[PDB]
């Protein structure tokens, strides 16, 4: 979830 | 220690409130009690706020809020209203946010004061880089003031080449004076000495340099210029002790070329090195897109391993919409989001982002630059009014996919079939799954 949160935070321009 | 610090963002939300530290962007979700308390602090000061909620403090409800390092002394004048009316407006505001079911205001504002650019990058998402109707900084100041008052988190100055914008210096000074966490992204070719000086001494503004590679041959192919100017300016900011970042678009760099950039960022103490997904969403890009989001993850793995194995330190990041689709192992139906995260993660155009073109056009995203629908004017209408009633926002916010696979996807609520702008291009947007999705 910490890993998922980092990826989701980066999922943007 | 009388009021909320300028380095902290506090906002009422439909679920209570949100707290964000502007130095690292870590969030804290608040209940109504905490939110209304801090709302009084914001408008009346700690003494009035604490007196009002004495019962709640007595019951231990506000222990966390009082303990947080978010307080300071400001020159801002308190509200002329009675604290009871302020609390009255708070309840009305929260109820309104519930009815509209939206975040209160965008966290990310992106302004394009001039679409003019001196370069013509083959990967540029803009259709044209000409502009003869750019507004003065004074007109943009009115925009920034609205953004600050309604709880924006950060402002990004783009274009176009913003350092070629005639009134850039005043615009930057305006951001500094309003204490808005700001970034400006530039090709660094003909940046003025006055502009560099303002940035070097700035507390609230961070420069980002657009640089694809140290390889002089390849960078010229991609940007039409050598890397010399970006390299030179990055060194300068280091020597004067100013934080500076670099952003590259992943077009056709090799791994060895990326690593060359990584090493450069390490030695010159770059504050952040980002590699962006090459986005075709606007439909104006020229260079062929070689790599996909799965390839972007592949690069992330390779670079992070290199940094670790070489025992180096660098704030490295890969960025792009729907990048999570390249992480299938992290996706499942047990994923549960908070009320805020569900509206924040995924497509930022829905509830967290606003972009304003040089002519005042308000877009939920730059992706709407290639959408043939009417856009409201920021120079003639309040941002907040548009944030509520705008049809483009309403369309992308209410869009729901009917795709079978997506309906069973764990990230359905934050994705809805992929990029909304891509989907509406297709014959049946609600059944089409965006091709960027690697799942
Ligand atoms: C989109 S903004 C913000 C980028 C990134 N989020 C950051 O932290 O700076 C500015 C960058 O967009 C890049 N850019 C231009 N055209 C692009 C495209 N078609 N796809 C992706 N990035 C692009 C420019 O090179 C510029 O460095
Ligand atoms: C569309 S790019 C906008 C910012 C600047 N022209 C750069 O490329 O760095
Ligand atoms: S420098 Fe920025 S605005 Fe100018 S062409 Fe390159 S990417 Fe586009
Ligand atoms: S496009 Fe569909 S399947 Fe792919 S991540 Fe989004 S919702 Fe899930
Ligand atoms: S509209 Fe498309 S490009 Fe813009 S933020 Fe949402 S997913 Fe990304």
């Amino acid at each position: 979830s910490k890993e998922l949160e980092k990826v989701l935070e980066s999922s943007a321009m | 220690m009388r009021t909320i610090s300028e380095d902290i963002l506090f906002r009422l939300e439909k679920f209570g409130g949100i707290l964000i530290n502007k130095t690292n962007f870590e969030r804290i979700e608040l209940d109504e009690t905490e939110a209304f308390f801090l709302y009084l602090v914001q408008n009346h000061g700690i003494e009035i706020a604490t007196s009002f909620f004495k019962k709640e403090i007595e019951m231990g409800k506000l222990e966390r809020a009082l303990s947080l390092n978010i307080y300071s002394d400001n020159n801002i004048e308190d509200s002329l209203n009675n604290p009871y009316e302020t609390l009255q407006n708070a309840r009305k505001h929260v109820a309104k946010l519930k009815k509209h079911n939206i975040l209160s205001f965008p966290l990310e504002l992106v302004i394009y004061p001039s679409m003019y650019c001196d370069l013509k990058c083959g990967f540029c998402f803009l259709a044209n880089r000409e502009d003869r109707n750019a507004k003065p900084a004074k007109d943009w100041e009115r925009i920034l003031r609205q953004a600050k008052d309604n709880g924006v988190l950060s402002v990004s100055i783009l274009g176009g080449e913003p350092t070629r914008y005639f009134d850039i210096d005043n615009l930057l000074i305006a951001c500094e004076e309003l204490k808005i966490k700001t970034t400006i992204t530039t090709n660094a070719q003909l940046i003025k000495k006055s502009t560099v000086e303002i940035l070097a001494k700035s507390k609230y503004i961070t420069p980002v340099l657009s640089l694809q590679t140290l390889d002089s041959k390849l960078n010229f192919e991609l940007m039409g210029v050598r890397p010399d100017r970006q390299i030179k300016l990055a060194k300068y900011f280091n020597e004067v002790g100013k934080k500076c970042r670099i952003n590259a678009v992943y077009t056709k760099q090799s791994y060895e070329q990326i690593i060359e950039l990584v090493d450069f960022c390490i030695e010159n103490k770059i504050d952040r090195f980002s590699v962006a997904n090459y986005s075709e969403v606007t439909g104006y890009t020229k260079i062929k897109k070689k790599y996909d989001l799965a390839d972007l993850r592949r690069l992330n793995e390779y670079v992070t391993d290199y940094i670790t194995q070489r025992e180096a330190n660098l704030n490295f990041a890969t960025e792009g919409c729907h990048l999570f689709t390249a992480y299938p192992e992290l996706i499942n139906n047990s994923i549960e989001f908070s009320e805020f995260d569900e509206m924040y993660y995924g497509c930022r155009a829905k509830y967290t982002k606003m972009e304003i073109m040089s002519n005042g056009d308000i877009l939920p995203c730059i992706a709407f630059l290639g959408v043939n629908q009417t856009k409201q004017n920021a120079f003639e209408k309040d941002l907040l009014d548009v944030w509520y009633d705008d049809p483009l926002y309403g369309g992308i916010r209410s869009f729901r996919t009917k795709n079978s696979k997506c309906l069973s996807c764990g990230l359905l609520k934050i994705c809805e079939g992929g990029c909304y702008v891509n989907l509406i291009k297709e014959k049946s947007p609600e059944y089409f799954r965006d091709s960027v999705c690697q799942l």
